[PDB]
C-alpha cells in the first residue's frame, strides 16, 4: 500500500486529500486564502504606499481631515459582503461535515493514556494500537536499530517514526465510515488529516465522525489535545483497503 | 529603597508593573528558547530523563547542551511543563500587567488629568497579588507535580480531567497563582472605572477622554464579568483535586466539557482584555508621528466598544472539536466572524490618520506601523479559524500557535515596545539612542517573521500543539522557526541594553512636550518626568 497521508519534506500545504470532506477543506481554504491575502496585500501597499508619498521629506504640511463619510460606508460594508460570501460557500461545508450519514462500517475509538483501542460492534473485533517504539512494543519513544527494525518489519521505513503504529485500523475503499470516538482516562482527541477530521475523546462522552476514502494506502494521525506525558506517543494508523482485502482482514480475526 | 514598593502614586505603580511585566516577560522568552532549542531538529536531544538523576543546578546546566539519541531518553513531562509556564507567565504574568498595570496606571490618570487613581492604597495591593500570584507561578515549576516529577505539565488552559488527576500539589499551586492574578486585575478595573468616570477635569466631556483613556476603560469592564467566572471555573478543579467534588468528573455524572465552557468564558475576553490598551497607545503614536489627528475618534471609540461586547458571545470557537452540535458550531462561527467589522474599521481609520500627513519613521512609529501590518496578518488566520469547517483541520496544530503569535507577540508585544519608545523620555527624563531603537524594531521584525510565519506551514502540514517531538518531515520549517526565536531573543537582551543605556546614561529630556504639537494629550504638557504631584 501506498503511504498517503502523511507530512512531506519542507511541506507549506495540506496533507494529500483521500476523503470528499478533506477535498472540500482545501477548496474553501485555497478560497479563503486567496480573500485573505488579497486583503493583507491591500493593507500593505496602503501602508507603504502612505508612507512614501506622505513622508515628512515630501509632504511637509499635514492635512487635517478626520472623516470622509463615503469611504466609511464603504470600509464597512465590503468587509460585511466579503464575510457574508465566505459564510455562503463555509455553511454548506460544515453541514457535510456534521450531519453523520448511514454507516457501512461502524468503528468504535477509545483514547487512553497513551495508546488507542479500536472496537468493530458488528464484526465482534477490537485491539489496541500503539506506537512502534513506545514502551509496549519494548522501546521508550525514541528512535533506535531496534525501532527501525520493527518498522520495517510493519510494512513501514524510519521515516514513518512517531507516525506508525504497530496496529492499524483497517477498512474498505469507497464506503462509509462511521467512528464513534470517546475517552478513557482523560481528553485525547482522534484525527486523520487526509480524511478532514478529528474529534475529541472526551471521557463520558461518544461523540460521531465520518469518512469516506477514495483511495486505497496508508493514512496517519497523531493525538491532538494534550493528554500527559507521551500526549506526543500516541498515533493513529488507518489502512484503505479493497472490499476483499478487508474481508480478508476480518476472517484473520474470527475465532473458530 | 523600599520607598519604591510602599508608593501609592500611580506612576510609581506603573513604572513597578512595567518593570516586573519586562522581567517576567525575560523569563518566559528563556524558556522559549529552550523549547525552540528542542523543536530545532527531530529527535529529543535536550529534554533526557537522565537530567533527572543530578541535582537541580547540575541537571539545568546539563540540559542546556545537546545529547545523542541513544543517550537520551525522551522526557515529556518537562516539555510539557515548560509549555505550560510560558503560556501561565505571558496570559497572566506578563502583556496585561504591563499594558493594563503599567501604561494604564501610569498615563490614563494624565490623559483625563485625574490627580491619582480613586482608591491609590488598593493600587498598591493590586501590584502585590500580582507578585505573589507570579511567586506562585514559578514555584509551581519546583513543586511535586505530573508523573513524580516537580511541575504540572498540563496546558495553560487547565483542561481536565488532565488537570485534576495530575499528581502532586504543583497544578494548586497554579491555581492558586491564578486567583491572585485575577484579584490585581479586579482590583486595578475598579480603580480604573472609578477614576474615569468620577475624577476627570474639568471640561473633560466623555467625547474629549483620548483614546488610549478609553482603550482602558473598556479593558477594564471586560476583567469585571470575565475574571470572576474565571475564578469560578479554577475553584471547582480545586474542589475535584482536593474537597470530593466531581464537577468535571464523569464517573461521579460530571461533564469535562463543561469546565470548557467557563473557561473560554473568560478566555475569550482575556484577549481583547490583551489588545485594547496596543490599540489605545497605537492611535496615540500614529497620530503624533502622521502629525495628524486621529481619524474618525468617534467609530475609534464606538468600534472598541463593539469588539468588547462581540468578546463575550464568541467562546466556543475554542470547542468546534469538543463535542458542540451543528447548531451551537454554526452561531459561533457567524458570531465570530461579526468582530472583523469594528476591527476593520480601525485599521482603515489608523491608514487614513497616516493619509495626507506629515510622517516621521522614528522608533515609536516603526512599531506602530509593523503592529498594523503584523496585526493584520494575525486577524484574517482568526478569520480562517472561526470557520468550523477548516478548523477541523487546524485546531491543536501549529497553524493556530502562528494565528495567536501574530496578533500577540507581533500585535500586542509592538504595542507594548511602542508605548515603550514614545514614553520612555516622559517617565524617566532621559532618552533613548535613535538608531539603536532602530535596530532593535528590524531585528524583531525579521526575528519574530522567521519565527511563526512557517508555523502556518507546519499546521497546514498537520503538526500538533504541545509536542516535544515531531515527525522528521517537519524538520525544514521547524529549523526556520528557531532560528527566527534565536535572532528575536538576540533583539530582545539588545533592547534590554538600549534601556540600561537610556536609563543610566540617555540624553537628557529637557521639553515638556519632545516630539511634536500632535502629542495633543495632557502628558506632554507635563514636565519630564511628571512632578511627584500632578494636576
Ligand atoms: C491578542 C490576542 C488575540 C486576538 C486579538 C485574537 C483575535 C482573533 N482570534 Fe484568536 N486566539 C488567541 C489570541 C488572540 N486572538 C489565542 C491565545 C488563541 C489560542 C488559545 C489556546 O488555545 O491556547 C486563539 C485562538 C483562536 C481560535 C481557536 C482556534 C483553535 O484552537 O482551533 C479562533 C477561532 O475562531 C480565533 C479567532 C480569532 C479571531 C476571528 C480574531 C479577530 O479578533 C481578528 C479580527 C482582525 C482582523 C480580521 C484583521 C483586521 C481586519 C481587516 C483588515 C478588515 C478586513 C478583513 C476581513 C474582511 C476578514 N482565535
Ligand atoms: C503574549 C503572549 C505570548 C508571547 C509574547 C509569546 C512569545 C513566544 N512564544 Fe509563545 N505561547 C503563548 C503566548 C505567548 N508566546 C501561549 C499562550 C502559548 C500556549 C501554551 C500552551 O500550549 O498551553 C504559547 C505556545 C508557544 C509555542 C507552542 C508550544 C507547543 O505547542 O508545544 C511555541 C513554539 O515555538 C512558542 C514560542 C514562542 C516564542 C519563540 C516566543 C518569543 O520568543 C517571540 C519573540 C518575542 C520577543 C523576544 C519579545 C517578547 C516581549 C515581551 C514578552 C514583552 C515584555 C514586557 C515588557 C518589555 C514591558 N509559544
Ligand atoms: C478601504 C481602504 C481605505 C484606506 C484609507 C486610506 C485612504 C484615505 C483617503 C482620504 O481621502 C481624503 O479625504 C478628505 C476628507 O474627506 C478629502 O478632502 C476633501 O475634504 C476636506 C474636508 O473638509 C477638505 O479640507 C479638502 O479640501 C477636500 O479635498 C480628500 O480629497 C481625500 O483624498
Ligand atoms: O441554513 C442552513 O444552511 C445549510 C447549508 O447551506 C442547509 O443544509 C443543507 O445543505 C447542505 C449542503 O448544501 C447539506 O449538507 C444539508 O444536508 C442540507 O440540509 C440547511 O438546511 C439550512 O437550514
Ligand atoms: C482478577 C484480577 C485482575 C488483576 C488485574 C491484572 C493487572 C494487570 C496490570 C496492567 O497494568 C498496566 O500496566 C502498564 C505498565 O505499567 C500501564 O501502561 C502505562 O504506562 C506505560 C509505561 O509508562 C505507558 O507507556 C503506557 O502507555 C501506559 O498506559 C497500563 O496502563 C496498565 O493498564
Ligand atoms: C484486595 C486486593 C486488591 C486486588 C486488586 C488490585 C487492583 C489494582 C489497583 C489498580 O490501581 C493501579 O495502580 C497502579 C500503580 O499506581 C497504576 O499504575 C500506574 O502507576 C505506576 C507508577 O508506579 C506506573 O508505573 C504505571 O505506568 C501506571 O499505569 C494503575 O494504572 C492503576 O490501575
Ligand atoms: C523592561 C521594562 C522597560 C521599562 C521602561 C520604563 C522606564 C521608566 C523609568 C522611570 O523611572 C523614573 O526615574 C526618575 C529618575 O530618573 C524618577 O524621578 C521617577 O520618579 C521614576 O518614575
Ligand atoms: C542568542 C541566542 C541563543 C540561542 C542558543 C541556541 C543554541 C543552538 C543549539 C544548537 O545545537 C545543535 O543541536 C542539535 C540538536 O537539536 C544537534 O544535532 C547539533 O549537532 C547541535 O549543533
Ligand atoms: C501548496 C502551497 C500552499 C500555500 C501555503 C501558504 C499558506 C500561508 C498561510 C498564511 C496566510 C497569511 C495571510
Ligand atoms: C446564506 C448565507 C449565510 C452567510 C452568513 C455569514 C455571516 C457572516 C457575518
Ligand atoms: C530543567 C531544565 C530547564 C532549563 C530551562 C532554561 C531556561
Ligand atoms: C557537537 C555538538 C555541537 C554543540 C552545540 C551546543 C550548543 C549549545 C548552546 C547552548 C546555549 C544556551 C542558551
Ligand atoms: C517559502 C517562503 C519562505 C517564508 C519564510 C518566512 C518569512
Ligand atoms: C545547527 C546550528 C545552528 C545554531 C545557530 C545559533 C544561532
Ligand atoms: C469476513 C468474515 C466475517 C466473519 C464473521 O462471521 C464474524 O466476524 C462474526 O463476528
Ligand atoms: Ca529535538
Ligand atoms: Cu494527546
Ligand atoms: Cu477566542
Ligand atoms: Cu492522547
Ligand atoms: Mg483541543
Ligand atoms: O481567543
Amino acid at each position: 500500500l501506498e503511504i498517503i497521508g502523511r507530512p512531506q519534506p519542507g511541506g507549506t500545504g495540506f496533507q494529500p486529500s483521500a476523503s470528499p470532506v478533506a477535498t472540500q477543506i482545501h477548496w474553501l481554504d485555497g478560497f479563503i486564502l486567496v480573500i485573505i491575502a488579497a486583503i493583507t496585500i491591500f493593507v500593505t501597499l496602503l501602508i507603504l504606499y502612505a508612507v512614501w508619498r506622505f513622508h515628512e521629506k515630501r509632504n511637509k504640511v499635514p492635512a487635517r481631515f478626520t472623516h470622509n463619510s463615503p469611504l466609511e460606508i464603504a470600509w464597512t460594508i465590503v468587509p460585511i459582503v466579503i464575510l457574508v460570501a465566505i459564510g455562503a460557500f463555509s455553511l454548506p461545508v460544515l453541514f457535510n461535515q456534521q450531519e453523520i450519514p448511514e454507516a457501512d462500517v461502524t468503528v468504535k475509538v477509545t483514547g487512553y493514556q497513551w495508546y488507542w483501542g479500536y472496537e468493530y460492534p458488528d464484526e465482534e473485533i477490537s485491539f489496541e494500537s500503539y506506537m512502534i517504539g513506545s514502551p509496549a512494543t519494548g522501546g521508550d519513544n525514541r528512535m533506535s536499530p531496534e525501532v527501525e527494525q520493527q518498522l520495517i518489519e510493519a510494512g513501514y521505513s524510519r521515516d514513518e517514526f512517531l507516525l506508525a503504529t504497530d496496529t492499524a485500523m483497517v477498512v474498505p475503499v469507497n464506503k462509509t465510515v462511521v467512528v464513534q470516538v470517546t475517552g478513557a482516562d482523560v481528553i485525547h482527541s482522534w484525527t486523520v488529516p487526509a480524511f478532514g477530521v478529528k474529534q475529541d475523546a472526551v471521557p463520558g462522552r461518544l461523540a460521531q465522525l465520518w469518512f469516506r476514502a477514495e483511495r486505497e494506502g496508508i493514512f496517519f494521525g497523531q493525538c491532538s489535545e494534550l493528554c500527559g506525558i507521551s500526549h506526543a506517543y500516541m498515533p493513529i494508523t488507518v489502512k484503505v483497503v479493497s472490499e476483499e482485502a478487508y474481508a480478508a482482514w476480518l476472517e484473520q480475526h474470527h475465532h473458530h | 529603597f523600599t520607598r519604591w514598593f510602599m508608593s501609592t502614586n500611580h506612576k510609581d505603580i506603573g513604572v513597578l508593573y512595567l518593570f516586573t511585566g519586562g522581567l517576567v516577560g525575560l523569563i518566559s522568552v528563556a524558556f522559549t528558547v529552550y523549547m525552540r532549542m528542542e523543536l530545532m531538529a527531530p529527535g529529543v536531544q535536550f529534554m533526557c530523563a537522565e537530567h533527572l538523576e543530578s541535582g537541580l543546578v547540575k541537571g539545568f546546566f546539563q540540559s542546556l547542551w545537546p545529547s545523542a539519541v541513544e543517550n537520551c531518553t525522551p522526557n515529556g513531562h518537562l516539555w510539557n511543563v515548560m509549555i505550560t509556564g510560558h503560556g501561565i507567565l505571558m496570559m497572566f504574568f506578563v502583556v496585561i500587567p504591563a499594558l493594563f498595570g503599567g501604561f494604564g496606571n501610569y498615563f490614563m490618570p494624565l490623559h483625563i488629568g485625574a490627580p491619582d487613581m480613586a482608591f491609590p492604597r488598593m493600587n498598591n495591593l493590586s501590584y502585590w497579588l500580582y507578585v505573589a500570584g507570579t511567586s506562585l507561578a514559578v514555584a509551581s515549576l519546583f513543586a511535586p507535580g505530573g508523573n513524580g516529577q516537580l511541575g504540572s505539565g498540563i496546558g495553560w488552559v487547565l483542561y481536565p480531567p488532565l488537570s485534576t488527576s495530575e499528581s502532586g500539589y504543583s497544578t494548586d499551586l497554579a491555581i492558586f497563582a491564578v486567583h491572585l492574578s485575577g484579584a490585581s486585575s479586579i482590583l486595578g478595573a475598579i480603580n480604573m472605572i472609578t477614576t474615569f468616570l468620577n475624577m476627570r477635569a474639568p471640561g473633560m466631556t466623555m467625547h474629549k477622554v483620548p483614546l488610549f483613556a478609553w482603550s482602558i476603560f473598556v479593558t477594564a469592564w471586560l476583567i469585571l464579568l470575565a475574571l470572576p467566572v474565571l475564578a469560578g471555573a479554577i475553584t471547582m478543579l480545586l474542589t475535584d483535586r482536593n474537597f470530593g467534588t466531581t464537577f468535571f468528573q464523569p464517573s461521579g455524572g460530571g461533564d469535562p466539557v463543561l469546565y470548557q465552557h467557563i473557561l473560554w468564558f473568560f478566555g475569550h475576553p482575556e484577549v481583547y482584555i490583551i489588545v485594547l490598551p496596543a490599540f489605545g497607545i497605537v492611535s496615540h503614536v500614529i497620530a503624533t508621528f502622521a502629525k495628524k489627528p486621529i481619524f474618525g475618534y468617534l467609530p475609534m471609540v464606538y468600534a472598541m466598544v463593539a469588539i468588547g461586547v462581540l468578546g463575550f458571545v464568541v467562546w466556543a470557537h475554542h470547542m468546534y472539536t469538543a463535542g458542540l452540535s451543528l447548531t451551537q458550531q454554526s452561531y459561533f462561527m457567524m458570531a465570530t466572524m461579526v468582530i472583523a467589522v469594528p476591527t476593520g474599521i480601525m485599521i482603515f481609520s489608523w491608514i487614513a490618520t497616516m493619509w495626507g500627513g506629515s510622517i516621521e519613521l522614528k522608533t515609536p512609529m516603526l512599531w506602530a506601523l509593523g503592529f498594523l501590518f503584523l496585526f493584520t496578518v494575525g486577524g484574517v488566520t482568526g478569520i480562517v479559524l472561526s470557520q468550523a469547517s477548516v478548523d477541523r483541520y487546524y485546531h491543536d496544530t501549529y497553524y493556530v500557535v502562528a494565528h495567536f503569535h501574530y496578533v500577540m507577540s507581533l500585535g500586542a508585544v509592538f504595542g507594548i515596545f511602542a508605548g515603550i519608545y514614545f514614553w520612555i523620555g516622559k517617565m524617566s527624563g532621559r532618552q533613548y539612542p535613535e538608531w539603536a531603537g532602530k535596530l532593535h524594531f528590524w531585528m524583531m521584525f525579521v526575528g519574530a517573521n522567521l519565527t511563526f510565519f512557517p508555523q502556518h506551514f507546519l499546521g497546514r502540514q498537520g503538526m500538533p500543539r504541545r509536542y516535544i517531538d515531531y515527525p522528521e518531515a517537519f524538520a525544514t520549517w521547524n529549523f526556520v522557526s528557531s532560528l527566527g526565536a534565536f535572532l528575536s531573543f538576540a533583539s530582545f537582551l539588545f533592547f534590554l541594553g538600549v534601556i540600561f543605556y537610556t536609563l543610566t546614561r540617555g540624553a537628557r529630556v529637557t521639553a515638556n512636550n519632545y516630539w511634536n504639537e500632535h502629542a495633543d494629550t495632557l502628558e506632554w504638557t507635563l514636565t519630564s518626568p511628571p512632578p511627584e504631584h500632578t494636576f
